[PDB]
């Protein structure tokens, strides 16, 4: 079934999108933005997932800290990202909001940017100052995550920050291995192109021209080689 | 739900893989019909993934 | 039915892990479907 996200009636009202009354909440009590919930969460965060330019602009002209977190670390950044939505992100990366915050996993907003195959928002966290080298608690990035999804462009942007493709996951599987995994040949020819490393191997011992299948590998090897 | 994260949850059972996945979800839906929270979160799934 | 439970706090305290287990399987069990406008329970305890 279906119902109130939330105990405290700010935050509904702000996934409601309700501006009028809202702000009626806030002339009325100032006390009512800094309330917690059982999620360990602020009416901003809602309002970020909402889409909701006008709420979240007020807000941070209130000055409320984008630094607060919940229970399992999540940054309105992170909402923002997920949301898709480049408004928000515009309003946060505005403030000064940080863009090294980790969330319970310690993956970073670039991470669920390119879940999402946002290129603008991805963009403009990347022109913050924001490290796309940074590694999670998994040790990965989100070239993984990219090549995962089958997202040339969003590899492409993240190539034009110049970011290393050496970076090596815990498991051992580069995004070269993720590449092959997901059968992309043009993502494959273009990371070898590149001058990725096809000499790593894994915890499995498995080199990248065994990952992939169709001859693949062949033609990866023809590239390096070539 | 839109705090729950599928990459932790692609990621760490990678590492570490159990049997009856499905029936991990169902022991969660046995956490969730505890009528504490109306919408299933992150917490619940830890929870049956620490648990069993 | 009336339930009399008298000196409750020996059970209120891998030897922890079962115990903890135990624990859970009276939160499922009375946190599970049934009707308890009926049945009453009573518990008993020092301190």
């Amino acid at each position: 079934m279906e119902g109130c996200v939330s105990n405290l009636m700010v935050c509904n009202l702000a996934y409601s999108g309700k501006l009028e009354e809202l702000k009626e909440s806030i002339l009325a009590d100032k006390s009512l933005a800094t309330r917690t919930d059982q999620d360990s969460r602020t009416a901003l965060h809602w309002a970020c997932s909402a889409g909701h330019t006008e709420i979240v602009e007020f807000l941070l002209q209130l000055g409320v800290p984008v630094n607060d977190k919940d229970d399992a670390g999540w940054s309105p950044l992170h909402i923002a990202a997920s949301a898709g939505r480049d408004e928000i992100v515009k309003a946060l990366l505005g403030k000064g909001a940080q863009v090294n915050a980790v969330n319970q996993n310690g993956c970073t907003p670039l991470h669920y940017a390119a879940s999402k195959n946002r290129h603008e928002i991805a963009v403009m966290l990347l022109e913050g100052g924001a490290n796309p080298d940074a590694k999670d608690h998994y040790e990965a990035t989100a070239m993984h995550r990219a090549a995962a999804k089958g997202n040339l462009k969003m590899i492409h942007i993240l190539l034009y920050y110049k970011a290393s493709t050496n970076i090596q996951d815990t498991e051992g599987n580069t995004p070269l291995h993720l590449a092959c995994d997901e059968e992309r040949v043009e993502e494959a020819k273009l990371l070898v192109s590149q001058g990725a490393s096809i000499y790593i191997e894994n915890k499995e011992e498995k080199t990248p021209l065994q990952v992939a299948k169709g001859g693949l590998g062949l033609i990866l090897k023809r590239m390096v080689e070539g | 739900s839109e705090e729950v994260d599928l990459e932790d949850y692609v990621a760490r059972p990678d590492k570490i893989s159990g049997a009856d996945i499905n029936s991990i979800c169902q022991e969660s839906g046995m956490l969730a019909v505890r009528e504490n929270r109306y919408i299933v979160l992150a917490k619940d799934f830890e929870k049956a993934y620490k648990t069993v | 039915c009336i339930i009399f439970m008298d000196e409750i706090d020996a059970i209120g305290g891998s030897a922890d892990r079962e115990i903890q287990r135990t624990l859970m399987e009276l939160l499922n069990q009375m946190d599970g479907f049934d009707t308890l406008h009926r049945v009453k329970m009573i518990m008993a305890t020092n301190r």
